[PDB]
C-alpha cells in the first residue's frame, strides 16, 4: 500500500535542526550575488510597508462599497407608502453579485424576517416554501426569547400565534441560475398571501445580467403582478467607475513620489480590466499587487526610494545605473552642447565621487503627475458634475499628453482646457523607479495563453529541454538524444500534419519511420545488466516492438491531455483530433 | 495533405470529407503483439534512461524558481502549475522539501502539515478530503441555526471557516497540494466549489497542477476570484508512470478512465496472500449477489444491495481460515477501505454491508487476472 | 386581397400564446402530465426538465385539436374560415 | 387621481352620475381596445385598467368630461399599445459578447459550410476552398431549436470574427512578433465558463457533466432578438451570415 | 513582382542565387533547396516559399549580428523587396509568416536553431526563464552591456 496510490494522504515532514541563519525571507541576493544581506532585508520591510499601506486603504474602500449598498437598498426597501396595499414592492438589483448582506429595521410591533433563497435551495416549489416557512418560524422564535407545519398557513396564523404583524422579505440570490418555472410558480404561490391583512411581502431579485432576459422567461401574467411597484437599482462595482477610481487612486497615493507607472503598464491594466466586467476590483487589485511584488523582487534599486539608504551607494550600483537610456541621452546632450571633455568625464566613472554625487540630486523631485491627476479628477468632478469617467484612462492619457483630446468628449471643458493643460517631462533615471511590462511577465503569470503554451512546448520543445553537448557522450543515451526527439514532441508533429480522423495503425507506421532503427537497438543493448531486456533485443522483431510500446504511451498521454478522441466505441481503430495549434 | 496546418484556417481546411476508397482502413491487429510485462520492461527503461540528463538539468534550472513561488504563496496567491509531462515529482519535492520547512522557520517546533491530494486517482472523494482537513484545522463545528434545513454541511462549514480565519493572524498552517486538479473525479463541480471557497482562507496555501488542455474552462469568474491563481509553465516531458497506473495503457486509454478498478488491479499485485484470499472471497460472494438480483448481463456498477454484510462475511472467512475473529477481519478490511476498493455502510435495518464499487464485467475480469492464480 | 386587420406584435402575442397553453390547446411536446402514483410525481418534481430551461419561443409544442377538426367547429361566416384548410 | 384632478383643475361642474359614466366609458373603451390581447379574462383586464387609469385621468380638462369622443382622441396613445413590460441588453465583456455571437453561428450554421464563409488567408500550397451552400434552405433554422457543437469549432469561429488586436505599426521589427490574430488565453475560457453559469450557453443535461470531456457538446440558448442587440453593440453584422441562408 | 507570379519552375541554380548574396553557408543553402524540392509539385506561388525560407534562415544565422545592430533588420527586408521586385514591404512580411508555419516542426529547422542558438530571437538561457515566468528575467528597459560597450567607445572619441 504505497502513498502514491492512495488519495489524500498527509505528510508531517521532517525539518532540519537549524540552518544557522535568519535568512528566511523569499527575496534573493541580486546583482548576481553582489548585494549585501542588509539590503535584502531592507527591501523586504520597505516592500511590506508599501504593500500594507495599499491594502489598509483598499480594505477601507471595500467596506464602503457594502455600507453604501446596504444603505442604498434600505432607502428603497422602506417607506414606499402605496395606497392600494395589495401587492409586493419588487427590487431588481441590476448586475449585483449575491454577496451583499441586507439589514432590516428593528421597528417594533412588526416582525421583519429576511428569507434568502439560492438556486440550489430551490429544486421545486415545495422546497422553496418549506425553507421559507422554516426560516421565518426559526427567526421569530429567536426574537421571542409547539410545532408548526411549514406551509403558507403559518402566514395566516402569524398574528394569532405571535401577536405582532409580519413583514417578510425574499432575497433570491442567483436568479439567473434558478429555473424560471419554479420561481414563477412561487411568486404565484406568494400571491395567495394578500388576503391576510397583516403581512407584506417584498421580493429582491439579484439579476446578474439583465432585466430583458428575465421578462422573456416569466409568464406574462406574472410581470403584470411585478409591475404594481418595482424599482430598478443598478448595483455594480463598474457603474460610474467610482470604486475602480478609488482603488487606483489609493495605489497612486502609495507610490506617489517613489514609483512611476509606464503607459505600457497602465493600458495593460486598462485592457485586461475590460475583459472581466463582473469582478473588476479584485482583478484590478491583483494586477497592481503582482506588479508591485515583481518590482521589489527584481530591482536592487528598490531600496533607493527612501532617502536614508542613499548614503550606502556602492560600485556595482554605479555600473548598472549608467546604462539607463535617459542617462545616455543626457551625456549625448552634453556632447552636442559643450565641446570640452572634462565635465563629461567628471560625470562618468573615471570620477569616482562625481557620479554617485550626481544620483543624490535627482531622487528628491516630486515627479508631480500623481498629484496633478488627483487635481484633475477632483476639479473635473465638482465643477462639471461629471461622474462617468475612468481615472485609469485619465491617468493613461495624461502620461501621453492627450489630456485635452480626452476631455473634449464631454464638450463642457472648453473654458477649462487651458488651465488643466499639462505636458509631462521625462525625468532622469526614471527607468530604475518604474512599473512597466516590456518583458511580458503579467500576461504570462496572470493571463497566460494556456493552451498555446502547451502546443508550443509540444511542437517546438527545443525551448524547453536543454540541448547540452559535453555531458551526453558520457551518459547512456546521449548518442540517441541528438538524433531522437522526446516522444510527446515527436508524435505531436505527426499529429499536427494529419487530418481530422486518423487511423491508429497508419499513425503508428508514420511515427515509426521517424525513429532511428540502429541507435534505438544500440541504446536498448547498452545496458548489460538487464538480461530480460537484452533477450528482447536479440529478437528480429525488436525495433517493431520497442516502437509500439513507445508509441502507445504517448497516444495514451495525448488522450488525458485532451488532444485525441477515440471515435466510435466498439471499434477502437481510428481517432479524431481535438486540438489545433494557434486557435 | 492540407495546405493550412494551424489557425481556424487549419481547423476549417483539415476537416474535409474523405472518400471511401481514400480511407485506408487498417485494423490495429496488424501490430506486434506485445506482452504486458515487456511493455513495462521497455517503458521503464526509456523513462529512466532516454533523456534523464536534459530533464535533470532542466529540473535544476526551475529549482531556482522556488523562492519566487514562496513569495507568491505568502501574498495570498494560489499557484497552478501547467505544462507537458508529469508535474508530480516536481510538486511534492517543492512542497515537502522546500516549502514546508521554510514557512515554519519564517514564522518564528514542527513543520506545517502538508496534505497532498492525488487527483489522478478516480476515487478521490470530496467528503473524505474535507474529513481530513477538519482533523488538521479542528474548526468549530456547525450550530443548528447555521445548518439551514438540509443545507450542505461541507460547504456551510467552509463558509463558517472563512469568517473565522478573516480575523486570525496571517500564518500558513496547512499546505494542500493538489496533483492533477483537472483529474477525473476532481474536475466535478462540487469538488471545485469546495477547493475554491477553501482557497479564500489565507491561512492555507494551495499548490495545484493541471494536465488537460481545456483546464481553464473549469473556472468561471467567481471561482477564478476565490482561487486567484498565478500560473506557471513547467514543461519537463516527464513520463507520468504513477498517473498511468489508475488507467490501462495497454488499451491506449479507452479503459473508461473513471472505473478505479484498473488502479485496484495494481494494488492487489503487492499484498499478503491472506489479504488476497479475503478480497477474492469478497468478490466471489458479491458476484453471486449481482447475478441473482440484477438478472441482467449489462454493466451496472456494484452497490449496497449486492454487497455482503459484515457478520455474514466473518462466517465466510472463518471457514476458509482467513480471519480468526471480528477484529482481525476489520483490521485487514480497512486497508481496502482507505484505498476505496471496498466500502462499508449500514442499511435501513442496521445490517453493516460490505461491498465493492465496481461493475460486474470489471469484477469478473479482476477475479481472473490477479486473484485466481494463487 | 382586401377595413384592415391589425397585426399584433411579437411581444403581444406572447400573452395569447400562454393562454392557449393553459386552456389545453397546446401541450408540451413529449409531456407526461399527471403521474400514476405519489412516488412518480415526487421523482418528477426533483427532475429539472429541458423545456423549462430552453427559452420561451424555442419550446416545441404539440396540438390538442387538429386543423381538420378545427375547420368543422368554426362557422363558415368567419374571416378565418378560409385558413382552416391548406 | 380622479378625485384630486377635478377640484385642482378648477372645473367643478360634475355629479356622481357623470363620475360613474366617465369611469364606465373608460372600462368599455379599455375592453374594446384590448379584448383581442387578453381574451375573456378578468384579471388581465383588471391589470390593464389600473395601469392605464392614472394615465387616462391626467388627460381630462373642461372639454373632456362631457364629450367622450373628444377625450379618446386626446388619450389615443394609451389605447394602441399595451406596455405590459417593466444602452445594451447585457453588460457582458467585449470578448464574452463575441463569444455568444460565435456560439450563435456554430449552432445554426452547419459545420460543412464554415470554410467557405470565414476563410481569408492566401494559400502557399495548392488546394481548393469550400464552394459553399449550393441552394438555400427554406426552413430558416433560427426558428428551430439550436443544434449542438464542439468546443473547438467555437474557438475557431471566435477568432475568425474577433476584431484585429495588436495592429501593425508599420515596423518590420514589430510585424513578426505581433501575432495579429487572437489566441485563446486564460480569459477566453474564463468568459466561456462564466457564459455557461449565466445559462447563456447550454449543454446536454446529465448530472455532473464534466467540461473536460470529449463527449460534452455545447449550444447557445439566447433568442435571435438578443443576439441581434448584441451584434449591433460591437458593430458586427450577424444578419449577413443569415441573409445568405434564407433571409 | 515575383510574389504574384504563379506556376513557374525554379531551377536549383536560381534558388541558390537568391541565398548566395545573403552569404548563407553550405548547410543552410542546401536545406533550402531540399525543402523546395519536396513542395515543388504542390506550390501555388514558388517564389513565396523561396523568399520565406531564406528570410527565416537569415534571421537565425545572423541573429548574433542582429542583436548588436538593429540597422540590419531594416536592411534585409529593404534588400528583399528590390530582389523580389515588389513595391512595399507588407507582402514580404506576409511570406515570412506563411513559410514559418510550414517549417516550424521540421528537424533541420530545429537543428538550425540549436546550433546558431536563436529560439525565435532569444537565447536558451534567456527564453527558459521567460517561459517559466520568472520575476528575475531580463526586461528590455535598460540598454544592454554590449550596446553600452560600443556607446562608451564612440562617445570618448567624440570627447576628444
Amino acid at each position: 500500500f504505497a502513498d502514491a496510490q492512495r488519495s489524500h494522504y498527509t505528510v508531517y515532514p521532517s525539518l532540519p535542526q537549524s540552518n544557522k541563519n535568519d535568512k528566511h525571507i523569499p527575496f534573493v541576493k541580486l546583482l548576481s550575488g553582489k548585494e549585501s544581506e542588509v539590503n535584502v532585508e531592507k527591501r523586504w520591510e520597505l516592500y511590506h510597508q508599501l504593500h500594507s499601506h495599499f491594502h489598509d486603504q483598499v480594505d477601507h474602500i471595500i467596506d464602503n462599497i457594502e455600507a453604501d449598498l446596504k444603505a442604498e437598498i434600505s432607502d428603497l426597501l422602506y417607506s414606499e407608502t402605496t395606497q392600494k396595499r395589495r401587492c409586493f414592492n419588487t427590487i431588481f438589483l441590476l448586475g449585483s453579485d449575491s454577496t451583499t448582506k441586507i439589514e432590516l429595521k428593528d421597528e417594533s410591533s412588526r416582525y421583519n424576517v429576511l428569507i434568502e433563497l439560492t438556486p440550489k435551495e430551490s429544486p421545486n416549489v415545495r422546497m422553496m416554501l418549506r425553507r421559507s416557512m422554516y426560516k421565518l418560524y426559526s427567526a421569530a422564535d429567536a426574537e421571542e426569547h409547539n410545532d408548526v407545519s411549514y406551509d403558507l398557513s403559518l402566514v395566516e396564523n402569524f398574528k394569532r400565534l405571535f401577536g405582532k404583524d409580519l413583514a417578510m422579505v425574499f432575497n433570491f440570490k442567483d436568479v439567473d441560475s434558478i429555473n424560471f418555472n419554479t420561481l414563477d410558480n412561487f411568486i404565484i404561490l406568494l400571491k395567495s398571501a394578500f388576503k391576510y391583512d397583516h403581512v407584506k411581502i417584498s421580493l429582491i431579485f439579484n439579476i446578474n445580467t439583465n432585466l430583458s432576459n428575465i421578462e422573456k422567461n416569466l409568464r406574462q401574467s406574472t410581470i403584470r403582478l411585478l409591475k404594481r411597484n418595482y424599482h430598478k437599482l443598478d448595483v455594480s462595482s463598474n457603474k460610474g467607475f467610482k470604486y475602480g477610481n478609488q482603488i487606483f487612486q489609493s495605489f497612486l497615493d502609495t507610490v506617489d513620489g517613489k514609483l512611476n507607472l509606464s503607459d505600457r503598464f497602465v493600458e495593460f491594466i486598462l485592457s485586461k480590466m475590460a475583459n472581466n466586467t463582473n469582478h473588476n476590483l479584485q482583478l484590478l487589485t491583483k494586477m497592481l499587487d503582482y506588479s508591485l511584488m515583481s518590482y521589489f523582487f527584481q530591482n536592487a534599486f528598490s531600496v533607493f526610494i527612501d532617502p536614508v539608504n542613499v548614503d550606502f551607494l556602492n560600485d556595482d550600483y554605479l555600473k548598472i545605473l549608467s546604462r539607463c537610456p535617459t542617462f545616455m541621452f543626457f551625456v549625448e546632450g552634453l556632447i552636442k552642447q559643450h565641446a570640452p571633455a572634462d565635465e563629461i568625464l567628471s560625470l562618468l566613472t573615471n570620477k569616482n565621487r562625481g557620479l554617485e554625487e550626481f544620483f543624490v540630486e535627482f531622487l528628491v523631485r516630486e515627479n508631480p503627475i500623481n498629484g496633478h491627476a488627483k487635481f484633475v479628477a477632483r476639479f473635473l468632478e465638482e465643477e462639471l458634475n461629471i461622474t462617468n469617467f475612468n481615472l485609469i484612462e485619465l491617468y493613461h492619457n495624461l502620461l501621453i499628453g492627450k489630456l485635452d483630446s480626452y476631455l473634449d468628449r464631454w464638450s463642457a471643458c472648453k473654458e477649462y482646457k487651458d488651465r488643466l493643460h499639462f505636458e509631462p517631462i521625462d525625468t532622469i533615471f526614471q527607468e530604475l523607479f518604474t512599473l512597466d511590462n516590456r518583458s511580458g511577465l503579467l500576461t504570462q503569470s496572470i493571463f497566460p495563453s494556456y493552451k498555446s503554451n502547451i502546443e508550443d512546448n509540444l511542437l517546438s520543445w527545443e525551448q524547453v529541454l536543454p540541448s547540452l553537448d559535453k555531458e551526453n557522450y558520457d551518459t547512456l543515451s546521449g548518442d540517441l538524444d541528438k538524433i531522437m526527439a522526446p516522444v510527446l514532441g515527436q508524435l505531436f508533429k505527426l499529429y499536427r500534419e494529419a487530418n481530422m480522423t486518423i487511423n491508429i495503425y497508419d499513425f503508428y507506421i508514420a511515427f515509426r519511420e521517424t525513429l532511428p532503427k540502429e541507435e534505438i537497438l544500440n541504446f536498448i543493448r547498452k545496458d548489460p545488466s538487464n538480461t530480460k531486456l537484452l533477450e528482447l533485443a536479440e529478437t528480429p522483431d525488436a525495433f517493431d516492438k520497442v516502437a509500439l510500446i513507445l508509441f502507445m504511451q504517448a497516444i495514451f498521454a495525448f488522450e488525458n491531455m485532451g488532444l485525441i478522441k477515440f471515435q466510435s466505441t466498439k471499434s477502437y481503430d481510428l481517432v479524431e483530433k481535438c486540438v489545433w495549434r494557434g486557435i | 495533405a492540407s495546405s493550412f496546418l494551424d489557425t481556424f484556417e487549419g481547423y476549417f481546411d483539415q476537416r474535409k470529407i474523405v472518400r471511401t476508397n481514400a480511407k485506408s482502413r487498417h485494423t490495429m491487429s496488424m501490430a506486434p503483439d506485445v506482452t504486458r510485462e515487456e511493455f513495462s520492461l521497455v517503458s521503464n527503461f526509456f523513462n529512466e534512461n532516454f533523456q534523464k540528463r536534459p530533464r535533470q538539468k532542466l529540473f535544476e534550472i526551475q529549482k531556482k524558481m522556488f523562492p519566487q513561488y514562496w513569495f507568491e504563496l505568502t501574498q495570498g496567491f494560489s499557484l497552478l502549475f501547467y505544462g507537458v509531462g508529469s508535474k508530480r515529482n516536481f510538486l511534492e519535492e517543492f512542497a515537502i522539501d522546500y516549502l514546508s520547512p521554510k514557512i515554519a522557520y519564517s514564522q518564528l517546533v514542527n513543520s506545517i502539515p502538508c496534505l497532498i491530494l492525488n487527483g489522478y486517482n478516480p476515487s478521490c472523494n470530496y467528503r473524505d478530503v474535507f474529513k481530513e482537513i477538519t482533523d488538521l484545522l479542528v474548526p468549530a463545528e456547525l450550530t443548528r441555526s447555521e445548518t439551514k434545513y438540509w443545507g450542505n454541511h461541507v460547504i456551510l462549514q467552509i463558509q463558517k471557516m472563512i469568517d473565522f480565519y478573516k480575523n486570525q493572524p496571517l500564518d500558513i498552517k496547512l499546505i494542500l497540494v493538489v496533483h492533477n486538479l483537472d483529474g477525473p473525479s476532481i474536475r466535478k463541480n462540487t469538488f471545485q466549489t469546495m477547493l475554491s471557497f477553501l482557497s479564500v482562507i489565507r491561512q492555507i496555501a494551495i499548490v495545484a497542477s493541471t494536465d488537460h488542455i481545456y483546464a481553464p474552462l473549469l473556472w468561471d469568474n467567481m471561482k477564478a476570484q476565490n482561487y486567484n491563481f498565478v500560473f506557471h509553465d513547467i514543461s519537463n516531458f516527464e513520463p507520468s508512470t504513477v498517473e498511468s497506473t489508475f488507467q490501462d495503457v495497454m488499451k491506449m486509454g479507452k479503459s473508461d478512465t473513471s472505473s478505479g478498478a484498473e488502479g485496484a488491479k495494481y494494488v492487489l499485485q503487492s499484498l499478503t496472500v491472506n489479504s488476497k484470499k479475503m478480497y477474492k472471497l469478497l468478490i466471489e460472494t458479491q458476484m453471486q449477489n449481482m447475478g441473482n438480483l440484477s438478472a441482467n448481463t449489462g454493466p451496472k456498477r456494484g452497490t449496497q444491495r449486492t454487497g455482503v454484510e459484515l457478520k455474514l462475511f466473518n462466517h465466510l472467512c472463518a471457514a476458509d481460515f482467513i480471519a480468526s475473529n471480528e477484529i482481525a477481519l476489520r483490521s485487514m478490511l480497512r486497508e481496502f477501505i482507505e484505498h476505496k476498493m471496498a466500502n462499508i455502510t449500514k442499511n435501513n435495518s442496521g445490517m453493516e454491508i460490505i461491498w465493492v464499487p465496481y461493475t460486474y464485467a470489471e469484477l469478473e475480469k479482476l477475479l481472473k487476472t490477479v486473484l485466481n492464480t494463487l | 386581397r382586401i377595413n384592415t386587420i391589425k397585426l399584433w406584435l411579437k411581444k403581444d402575442v406572447k400573452n395569447v400564446w400562454e393562454n392557449l397553453v393553459q386552456l389545453d390547446f397546446f401541450t408540451e411536446k413529449s409531456a407526461v402530465g399527471l403521474r400514476d402514483n405519489a412516488t412518480a410525481a415526487f421523482y418528477a418534481s426533483n427532475y429539472q426538465f429541458q423545456g423549462t430551461m430552453i427559452p420561451f419561443d424555442l419550446r416545441s409544442y404539440q396540438m390538442q385539436i387538429i386543423l381538420q377538426e378545427l375547420r368543422r367547429i368554426i362557422p363558415k361566416s368567419n374571416m378565418y374560415y378560409s385558413w382552416t384548410q391548406l | 387621481c380622479l378625485r384630486k384632478r377635478i377640484i385642482e383643475e378648477q372645473i367643478t361642474d360634475c355629479t356622481d352620475d357623470q363620475f360613474q359614466n366617465v369611469a364606465a366609458n373608460f372600462i368599455h373603451l379599455i375592453v374594446q381596445a384590448f379584448h383581442s390581447y387578453t381574451g375573456n379574462d378578468i384579471f388581465a383586464l383588471n391589470d390593464l385598467i389600473d395601469f392605464k387609469w392614472p394615465k387616462y385621468v391626467s388627460r381630462i380638462t373642461k372639454e373632456n368630461i362631457f364629450e367622450p369622443l373628444a377625450l379618446y382622441k386626446s388619450a389615443i396613445k394609451l389605447f394602441l399599445s399595451t406596455d405590459d413590460n417593466l444602452s445594451q441588453t447585457y453588460d457582458l465583456s467585449i470578448i464574452s459578447k463575441y463569444l455568444l455571437i460565435a456560439s450563435y453561428i456554430c449552432s445554426y450554421l452547419e459545420p460543412r459550410y464554415d470554410a467557405s464563409i470565414f476563410s481569408r488567408k492566401t494559400r502557399i500550397i495548392q488546394g481548393r476552398a469550400a464552394y459553399g451552400r449550393r441552394k438555400k434552405k427554406e426552413v430558416n433554422p433560427r426558428y428551430l431549436q439550436p443544434s449542438l457543437f464542439a468546443i473547438e469549432r467555437l474557438l475557431a469561429i471566435f477568432q475568425a470574427i474577433f476584431p484585429i488586436q495588436g495592429k501593425a505599426e508599420s515596423g518590420s521589427l514589430s510585424a513578426l512578433r505581433e501575432e495579429s490574430l487572437m489566441k485563446a488565453n486564460i480569459e477566453v475560457f474564463q468568459n466561456l465558463s462564466e457564459l455557461h453559469t449565466l445559462k447563456l450557453i447550454a449543454t446536454t443535461m446529465n448530472k455532473n457533466i464534466d467540461y473536460l470531456s470529449p463527449k460534452v457538446r455545447w449550444k447557445v440558448n439566447v433568442p435571435w432578438e438578443i443576439i441581434k442587440e448584441i451584434s449591433e453593440s460591437v458593430h458586427f453584422n450577424i444578419s449577413d451570415y443569415f441573409s445568405d441562408i434564407h433571409e | 513582382s515575383l510574389l504574384v507570379k504563379k506556376y513557374c519552375k525554379m531551377t536549383t541554380e536560381e534558388i541558390i542565387r537568391l541565398c548566395n548574396d545573403f552569404e548563407l553557408p553550405r548547410e543552410v543553402a542546401y536545406k533550402i533547396v531540399d525543402e523546395y524540392n519536396i513542395n515543388a509539385s504542390r506550390l501555388v506561388c514558388p517564389w513565396q516559399l523561396v523568399c520565406g525560407l531564406v528570410l527565416n534562415c537569415t534571421f537565425i544565422v545572423f541573429n548574433e549580428r542582429r542583436r548588436k545592430d538593429p540597422r540590419i533588420d531594416h536592411f534585409i527586408v529593404s534588400k528583399m523587396c528590390s530582389l523580389m521586385l515588389t513595391s512595399k514591404v507588407d507582402d514580404v512580411i506576409e511570406c515570412v509568416k506563411l513559410v514559418k508555419e510550414l517549417i516550424i516542426g521540421e528537424k533541420w529547422f530545429r537543428d538550425l536553431q540549436i546550433r546558431y542558438d536563436d529560439f525565435d530571437g532569444i537565447r536558451y538561457d534567456e527564453i527558459i526563464f521567460r517561459k517559466l515566468g520568472s520575476m528575475l528575467q531580463t526586461t528590455n528597459i535598460l540598454v544592454t552591456d554590449d550596446q553600452y560597450n560600443i556607446w562608451k567607445k564612440r562617445i570618448e572619441m567624440d570627447l576628444a
